[PDB]
């Protein structure tokens, strides 16, 4: 077998092959996650350059893992097949051992957990993937959102997003995002959410994706014209 | 068809008293009608205050006891010299005996020695590990003699007070070691009138918190 | 330098560089004294402290009831050598109800540390050692290197400033060598010969480290107020 | 574990299975259900040699809503029903085979028609109007071959099912505990409280 | 040892790159030019064979549009030889598929396990990727018609129309011009020469050049047929659409 | 390229001395041991306001009698830990009783120098192993990558240990009570952390032989920090 | 799974005041058929060790092949490979008896029953007993096969316990031995008239005798036996 | 063995004997068979004595590290599943186990479940498992209500684990009781059947089979 340390540490303590495969998810497109007083949405950005694409069968940038949990990326798309069916995987083998379905932080230790060993495994590089996984554990109304990264490293967000002028969108939500009372309504966690967007995509036509988790397992994709509706809205009250 | 297992014969016995605990075992070793050895000693001291006898298959037994000397030795290197205690011994044996769940070591052991509070203790094992602590337990081929005799005079089964019209039962006490290797002796001699495989001689292993003292008694040859 | 990249590798003048990088690490190592009369063998070791809020790295691993060793340089390494000598003594009891021969001990030594240098992938030992042992031809004292070279001594040292130690063990030797039935003066050889590699610091409580073994003793190690006798 | 049957009828696949969970000279429950629900509409029933059973059904049902994650979409219950076949087949020439018999009821919604297969633990696979295992089969089959209609509804199927269950409650040695009964059809699957 | 001679397939770039997909997908690019057009009642695939010879047998011959089964195709842009093994692996998983489950492979499912197979090979195994573009054309009961495409990154995508291979921005770009939703088959056959006409690096277009093939529902009753076109049938269809 | 298990000239690993580097650029964490028991205190250093830091678990439990505290590439961490737990675990399972502190910090540093060509290289993550046994007591273990460990009275480890260290060296006895180590964590912790020290950007916890392992609450943080500021205005 | 081929019979021995003395028949039986009659089942290692075993021949030759190869091993860096550092019964009996075991434990033995007999380098008397179920024991006497049932009641007549071990001479012990042979001559059924005989004194050391005949037989009361009961001619 | 675990108004109770055998020959009459998992948990033993000890005292290993992982105790459910899939993994090999793991959760409430080696579990209200099972569902059934209170569940608990063993020979020594509440699991003593079974047919009037 094919043994290679490929990620190893560097004089000044770095190991470049877990920081160039965030490179990989700054190239990436943008997904954003906001987390509301009962909801999380997941708005993701899909580049315009791409023409005469077929949209019924184009893999769908939000993956459900679960009826209940869902998982965004930034990064290599092929890589990040690799974990969502790990994962997948995993959510299945839980609900056979436990007899129950996973909880958000358990499945996000697992998929961290997985980008960790390809950090310290011989003969394999990094993924160069970070995720957003969102959801609600079992019999339980709290909304989660979790980031994960190519180093292994997790952690929890109120909102959070990555990829490519993720920067901008950060900085975005940082002053919008209010702790203390987060978006109490659907409309006004999806409104934030195509707002941050609308500060990096470029067009807010079939460009924007929106996926709306609710708890119990009430998970939906917004259609064109209805993430359209948002679009108008906000830019009508830009103006002023 | 080759068979893996044989009968040595013997017998053993343990029984703990307040501040000490004896394990006694005969020293004759048999295969079906021959002596082999009239002296073969069986119970061992183990270190850190421990004394074993893994009475049945003298070759399984050899092996076990062997393996748990040699537990000791490890436990010491991987914990900084520290004292393994009777509880700890005893669920070490357990994972021992299980190990070979499906091709058991044929014998009845018995470990004595002292606990952490400085009583006597006893433990005893089936052949594939199950466990129980005890203030007495006889072991081996004479075992179904020699149990029920301790059940009697080391517990006091079956005995009440006179006069109090069979209420109020006989107080549970510990023994002196005086009492105890009375008890051993007659128990072995008991056991030698009525059972082919024991007799020869018998060996004591007294534990107390200074060390581990020998006794030997003379036995029944025929 | 073009030479150096790996173990497999020789110099063009026969140079094993990788050896003798390994070599270095003892030299970096506390010092460490061994010294033997015919009776009793004794190791004597300068324990290290990270600071004075730490404790000091214990030189001194036992190996069977009449063996043991005291190692200089990477810890971890003299564990798995240890370990493996705790096994080979184990196995020459439990198979031949024998006692290892200290002789053997160091020909397994060798022969383990050997095949490191000459196979890809794997690193040359970074430890050097030093075993006492009490078997059937008396006392022994060996001093291990990891590019293999076992060697049987009256007495020797190994690391930091360890030829002073080495120098005095060389003028003492016919003194020492003699001293036979006494276990209390041959430790104050070997403590006085460890304080020749002494620099500004001196011999404290919890610096000092000695083991013994001999003819009537087993393999023991001495530490903390035990020690305060030889000061 | 003993007594499962099956009834297609028009507009949906009706399955009873016995309650009883017995073990020695003791019924340790009589409220037991011996089925799982692989698919929104397909339901398997199972009967046979102790833990095998569950754990075949668990283990079934995994990798069908494993599938449905993935690929977002339901499989049709003969596509599952062909799955369960194979996995069938490999077992019976392993070293230790699952000795479970099953029967799969479910609803095709592209072909808006209910679908029941009997498949054995050899890994033999049959569609049929109706079916059932072990001793039952005796009983049930004859009874069925007489009284069943193809275009009978729901209801009427109910009927047809108390029938088998009354002369297997009168001629069966053992006594089953009654049965629990489950409907599958185009709005999915449900219990029949009342029995 | 024998680290000193590892090229080291599977790692990043500074710049976050998988340098072998990269370069791969610079030698895809110098490949005859593929196209697969979609369409309401059908598929297109045509493809321009590399310089062909006088002396090449053309009838017999198979190098750009393989048969993955009866309802799916590819067109192949990069080596050959690379192909025909991911080509092998893919006709076997759709067996083990029918086989499984009695039922035949949707198409999506087919093209990510190829395009997983070309993932493992830029993350793990230390060996060179395999230097291969495809362009799935295939049919099945639950999204019908569907024109795919991977990499050798093992990323896939779909699309309405689309080209691999050389000159794939000026062909893109001609394709967004005039193609349509509401279009036919014999429109995107059309439109499929003329693409390859325009862009292709020969002086004019002829059938000795190319390899075509259409995955219509023209059969007999809601059932789909595939046609590999032969010379002669590519000869017609060219003098058909008035080029030669 | 080069060896991952290559000597330097100098008689070290390289890619331990490596690992060393990515240590020291991870956040701080201390740990002081008392007669009164073994405290251990984190800096949890939030990267972004958004993140909710009650998520950041740099401190651990391994079993009842022992904790642990973390720092540098603490993904790396994960399996460290998951070993230490078996470890302990499968001890009480194999003897029916607790594991010794010094014994479970060996068991977690002989995976240290499994790596080359095992993983393909060292761990990125220093740890401190707190705990007590009926033997030895109290304890404070340093387990690094190179796989030695020291006990320690007190250890700074990350980004400002060597200010941490040099404080700890003056301000420890042998006759501190646990409140007044809990303080002197958080005091020292306040010194050397880059924003502004409060119960959410730092977290405590310790262990003692009655109540075991414990990881304080914020709500008890807190008052701690309001206690320590209050005495040191008081002089 | 095994069984037993060509065998052979008892091995009788027995203690003394200053070392060990160790006796076999010369005879490989093929079931009831006496095949071969130059067999040496008494194997030395070394001048102060008799290793004599009983059961399958060709596991014996396998046993002798080891012992042969472990005096080449001990001699391996081994400058006091004949002094303090030469192999000693108890090793020498030690490595059988793991071996024994282990092979019991793996279903497939070693068909043997041994006798490790010699003398330490201490001066102590060693005899121990191990066969094909590693079942290991000491005594002042042990036999094998037959000589278990007919030799041991003779021999621990003259040592019937520890303390009778200085009283008894190598003239009176070796007398016992060789009464033992004619006796299990006469009642073993697959004995035979030869055998060796081997001495390990802690004085004069190794002393192995060869080609041992069974003699002073009485005979000569069987003409005067006739028939089975009644029958007077 | 003879072990019963039945769940009423006031949470569970848990009964068993004391005996071990070895075919006819009484091994012991002192043998613990409630193994005290977590304060919240109990596990019940019936069956190959080793198996049955070693493998649940595996059992509370893997839910100490369950809570370890999951900053959380296990369900009855999820801890009882991993020792149902731990000898199915074994099966046929000859365990035999017969355990029945009682305890209290949040999500769950009062729970028992009836795990045994030839692979079976099953959820329940009631259960009864042994060599004695059989003695103990006679008292057991036909004096069981909901509505039992706290001190006449023990009772029937500690009632019908005596019957079995004054019946089954293979049963006997004394009677272990526990109760599972909320609050977790609370030992109500060790009783000896010397004494016990007098005292009950005294104050009861009850076993007059037997000669008084
Ligand atoms: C009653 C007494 C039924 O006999 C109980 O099931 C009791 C439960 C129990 C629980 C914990 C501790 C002790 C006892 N079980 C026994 O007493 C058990 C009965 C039994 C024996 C053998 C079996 O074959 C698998 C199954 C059940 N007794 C023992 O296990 C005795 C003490 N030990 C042996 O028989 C030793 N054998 C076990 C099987 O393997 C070979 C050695
Ligand atoms: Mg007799």
């Amino acid at each position: 077998g094919y043994d290679r340390a490929l990620s190893i540490f560097s004089p000044d303590g770095h190991i470049f092959q877990v920081e160039y495969a965030l490179e990989a998810v700054k190239r990436g497109t943008c997904a954003v996650g906001v987390k509301g007083k009962n909801c999380v949405v997941l708005g993701c950005e899909r580049r315009s350059t791409l023409k005469l694409q077929d949209t019924r069968i184009t893999p769908s940038k939000v993956s459900k893992i679960d009826s209940h949990v869902v998982l965004s990326f930034s990064g290599l798309n092929a890589d990040s097949r690799i974990l969502i069916e790990k994962a997948r995987v995993e959510a299945q083998s839980h609900r056979l051992t436990l007899e129950d379905p996973v909880t958000v932080e358990y499945l996000t230790r697992y998929v961290a957990g997985v980008q960790q060993r390809y950090t310290q495994s011989g003969g394999v590089r990094p993924f160069g993937v970070s995720t957003l996984i969102a959801g609600f554990d079992p019999r339980d109304d709290e909304p989660k959102l979790y980031q994960t990264e190519p180093s292994g490293i997790y952690s929890s967000w109120s909102a959070q997003t990555i990829g490519r002028n993720s920067k901008t969108v950060r900085e975005f939500l940082e002053k919008n995002y209010d702790r203390k009372e987060p978006p109490a309504t659907v409309e006004e966690c999806v409104k934030l959410t195509v707002r941050s967007l609308l500060e990096v995509v470029q067009t807010g036509a079939k460009n924007i994706e929106i996926t709306v988790v609710k708890p119990d397992s009430d998970i939906v994709a917004l259609s064109s014209e209805e993430i359209n509706q948002y679009v108008t809205q906000i830019e009508q009250e830009k103006q002023e | 068809q080759f068979n893996p297992y044989g009968d040595n014969g013997g017998t053993i016995l343990g029984i703990a008293g307040e501040d000490f605990a004896v394990l006694a075992g005969d020293t004759r070793n048999i295969t079906d009608y021959s002596i082999n050895s009239r002296y073969e000693p069986k119970v061992f001291d183990c270190g850190d205050n421990i004394v074993m006898s893994a009475n049945g298959f003298a070759a399984d037994g050899d092996a076990l006891v062997k393996r748990f000397k040699n537990s000791v030795k490890w436990y010491h290197f991987d914990h900084n010299d520290k004292k393994l205690s009777i509880n700890s011994a005893a669920r070490n044996i357990q994972h021992l005996l299980y190990g070979k769940r499906f091709f058991p070591y044929y014998v009845h052991t018995i470990i004595a020695g002292l606990d952490e509070d400085g009583k006597g203790a006893v433990y005893s094992f089936d052949p594939v590990g199950s466990y129980e602590r005890e203030q007495c337990r006889a072991g081996g081929a004479a075992a179904s003699l020699i149990m029920p005799f301790l059940d009697n005079q080391v517990n006091f089964k079956n005995q009440y007070e006179p006069g109090t019209n069979g209420k109020v039962k006989k107080p549970l006490k510990y023994l002196s070691v005086e009492e105890v290797i009375k008890l051993v002796r007659d128990s072995f001699t008991s056991a030698t009138e009525r059972h082919i495989q024991v007799g020869d001689g018998l060996e004591i292993l007294i534990v107390t918190k200074d060390g581990v003292r020998k006794e030997f008694y003379e036995l029944k040859r025929d | 330098n073009n030479y150096d990249g790996d173990t497999v590798t020789f110099s063009p003048t026969g140079r094993l560089f990788q050896v003798e990088y390994a070599l270095e690490a003892i030299k970096q190592g506390s010092v460490t004294v061994g010294l033997r009369s015919n009776t009793h063998a004794v190791l004597v070791a300068l324990k290290r402290n990270a600071d004075e809020l730490s404790s000091y790295q214990k030189k001194i691993i036992k190996c069977d009831e009449h063996m043991g060793l005291s190692l200089a340089g990477l810890a971890p390494d003299a564990r798995v050598l240890s370990n493996y000598l705790r096994q080979q003594c184990n196995y020459s009891s439990l198979v031949f109800n024998r006692k290892l021969a200290v002789e053997r001990a160091g020909h397994l030594l060798c022969d383990k540390a050997q095949k490191n240098t000459q196979s890809y992938g794997g690193r040359p030992y970074g430890v050097g050692l030093l075993i006492i042992g009490y078997d059937k031809s008396g006392a022994h004292l060996l001093e291990f290197q990891p590019s293999g070279n076992v060697t049987e001594l009256y007495g020797t040292a190994i690391g930091a400033r360890s030829q002073g130690a080495k120098t005095y063990l060389e003028r003492t030797l016919d003194t020492f060598i003699k001293i036979d039935g006494n276990p209390d003066e041959l430790i104050k050889a070997g403590v006085e010969a460890i304080s020749q590699s002494l620099r500004d610091e001196s011999l404290t409580v919890d610096n000092l480290s000695i083991a013994i073994v001999g003819k009537d003793t087993p393999f023991t190690i001495y530490d903390g107020e035990a020690v305060a006798k030889y000061i | 574990m003993d007594i499962i049957l099956g009834i297609r009828v028009q507009d949906s696949v009706i399955l009873a299975s016995s309650k009883a969970v017995t073990r020695g000279i003791s019924v340790l429950k009589d409220s037991d259900d011996k089925t799982r629900q692989l698919s929104p509409h397909t339901l398997m029933s199972f009967a046979g040699e102790a833990g095998d059973t569950v754990q075949f059904a668990e283990y079934i049902q995994a990798n069908i809503q494993l599938y449905s994650i993935r690929e977002d979409y339901e499989l049709s219950p003969q596509a599952v029903s062909s799955f369960v076949r194979q996995e069938l087949a490999k077992s019976i020439r392993s070293r230790r085979p699952y000795q479970v018999n099953v029967l799969i009821g479910g609803y095709d919604k592209k072909k808006n028609k209910p679908e029941l297969y009997q498949i054995d633990y050899l890994g033999t696979k049959v569609e049929l109007p109706y079916g059932a295992h072990g001793y039952s089969g005796f009983y049930t089959f004859s009874l069925l071959d007489h009284h069943y209609r193809p275009d009978m509804t729901t209801e009427e199927g109910l009927d047809l099912l108390k029938l088998c269950v009354q002369e297997l409650e009168k001629r069966m040695p053992m006594d089953f505990k009654g049965v629990i009964v489950k409907i599958v059809d185009k709005d999915g699957i449900r219990q029949v409280d009342d029995f | 040892g024998s680290r000193r001679y590892d090229s080291r397939t599977t790692i990043f770039s500074p710049e976050g790159r998988l340098y072998q997909v990269e370069y791969a997908l610079e030698s895809i690019s110098h490949a005859g030019t593929a196209i697969g057009i979609m369409a309401s009642d059908g598929i297109v695939l045509a493809a321009e064979r590399k310089v062909t010879s006088t002396l090449l047998e053309q009838d017999t011959s198979t190098e750009k549009l393989y048969k993955l089964n009866d309802k799916i195709a590819v067109a192949v842009a990069g080596l050959t030889a690379d192909a025909e093994i991911l080509i092998n692996t893919a006709r076997i998983h759709a067996q083990n598929y029918l086989k499984t489950y009695n039922e035949d492979i949707p198409v999506e499912i087919l093209v990510r396990r190829l395009s997983d197979i070309k993932q493992g090979y830029t993350q793990h195994g230390g060996l060179r990727p395999f230097g291969v573009s495809f362009i799935y054309a295939g049919y099945d009961d639950r999204y019908g018609y569907q024109l795919y495409t991977s990499n050798p990154s093992g990323n896939y995508t779909g699309w309405k129309a689309i080209s691999v291979g050389a000159n794939t921005s000026a062909a893109q770009t001609l394709l967004q011009m005039d193609y349509k939703d509401d279009m036919k088959v014999d429109d995107a056959i059309e439109l499929a020469l003329k693409t390859l006409s325009k862009t292709t690096d020969s002086s004019a277009l002829t059938y000795d050049r190319l390899e075509f093939a259409t995955i219509r529902k023209g059969a007999n009753d809601g059932e789909v047929y595939q046609k590999i076109f032969k010379p002669q049938e590519i000869k017609d269809i060219l003098v058909k659409t008035g080029i030669t | 390229d080069r060896g991952v298990s290559t000597f330097s000239p100098e008689g070290r690993l390289f890619q331990v001395e490596y690992s060393l580097e990515a240590i020291k650029l991870g956040s701080t964490a201390i740990g002081i041991a008392t007669k009164e028991g073994v405290v251990l205190g984190v800096e949890k250093r939030a990267t972004s306001p958004l993140l909710e830091s009650d998520s950041i678990e740099k401190i651990v439990e391994i079993d009842r009698h022992i904790g642990c505290a973390m720092s540098g590439l603490t993904a790396d961490a994960r399996s460290m830990i998951e070993h230490a737990r078996t470890a302990a675990v499968t001890h009480n399972l194999y003897y029916d009783e607790d594991i010794n502190v010094e014994s479970l910090t060996q068991s977690v540093c002989d995976l240290a120098l499994r790596f080359g060509e095992l993983m393909s290289r060292p761990f990125g993550v220093a740890l401190l192993i707190a705990g007590h046994d009926a033997d030895d007591g109290y304890q404070l273990f340093h387990a690094e990558p190179s796989g030695t460990f020291y006990r320690y009275n007190a250890k700074a480890i990350g980004s400002g240990s060597e200010g941490a260290q040099a404080e700890l060296l003056n301000e420890w006895h042998s006759s501190l009570t646990l409140k007044e180590a809990e303080l002197l964590v958080l005091k020292i912790l306040k010194q050397v952390m880059e924003e502004k020290l409060d119960e959410n950007n730092a977290q405590l916890s310790c262990i003692t032989k009655q109540d075991g392992f414990k990881i304080y609450d914020n709500e008890k943080t807190a008052e701690l920090i309001k206690e320590l500021k209050e005495k040191e205005a008081a002089e | 799974t095994q069984q037993p081929i060509v065998t052979g019979t008892s091995v009788i021995s027995m203690k003394y005041d200053n070392g060990v003395i160790i006796a076999a028949d010369n005879l490989g039986s093929y079931g009831s058929l006496l095949r071969f009659n130059g067999v040496e089942r008494l194997i030395p290692v070394g001048d102060n060790t008799v290793v004599g075993i009983s059961g399958d021949i060709s596991d014996m030759q396998h046993i002798e092949r080891l012992l042969k190869d472990l005096v080449t091993e001990n001699a391996y860096d081994n400058p006091l490979a004949d002094a303090e550092e030469a192999l000693e019964p108890s090793y020498i009996f030690e490595y059988l008896a793991t071996v024994m075991y282990q092979r019991r434990s793996k279903m497939n033995p070693l068909w043997n029953a041994i006798i490790v007999a010699g003398v330490q380098s201490n001066g102590d008397q060693f005899l121990r007993y191990v066969n094909l179920l590693g079942v290991t024991y000491s005594s002042p006497t042990l036999a094998t096969g037959f000589g278990a049932h007919m030799a041991n009641p003779l021999l621990r007549k003259v040592v019937d316990r520890e303390s009778d071990i200085p009283k008894t001479t190598v003239q009176v012990a070796e007398e016992a031995i060789v009464n033992a042979m004619r006796v299990l001559y006469y009642r073993d059924a697959r004995s035979s008239r030869n055998f060796s005989l081997a001495i390990i004194d802690k004085n004069t050391g190794l002393t192995f005798k060869k080609n041992l005949q069974v003699e002073n037989m009485k005979w000569d009361f069987a003409k005067d036996i006739k028939g089975y009961g009644t029958q007077k001619i | 063995t003879t072990t019963l675990a039945f769940r009423f108004q006031g949470g569970i109770i848990v009964a068993v004997d004391s005996r071990a055998t070895a075919g006819n020959w009484v091994a012991s009459q002192t043998v613990k068979k409630v193994i005290e998992i977590n304060p919240f948990l109990l596990g019940t033993i019936a069956g190959g004595a080793a198996d049955c000890q070693f493998w649940e005292t595996w059992l509370g290993s893997q839910c100490r590290l369950h809570e370890l992982r999951e900053k959380e105790r296990i369900s009855v459910a999820a801890a009882s599943k991993i020792l149902s899939n731990l000898v199915y993994q074994y099966k046929g090999a000859g365990l035999s186990m017969g355990t029945m793991i009682c305890g209290y959760t949040r999500k769950e409430g009062p729970t028992i479940y009836y795990v045994d080696s030839d692979g079976t579990r099953l959820k329940g209200d009631i259960f009864c498992v042994g060599s004695g099972q059989t003695f103990a569902y006679g008292v057991l059934d036909s004096n069981y209500k909901w509505d039992l209170s706290v001190e006449d569940a023990l009772y029937l608990g500690k009632r019908s684990i005596l019957a079995a063993a004054h019946r089954d020979a293979y049963s006997g020594g004394s009677v272990n009781l526990y109760h599972v509440t909320e609050d977790g699991w609370i030992y109500h003593g060790n009783h000896d059947v010397g004494e016990l079974f007098w005292k009950v047919k005294e104050e009861e009037g009850s076993f007059n089979n037997v000669i008084g």
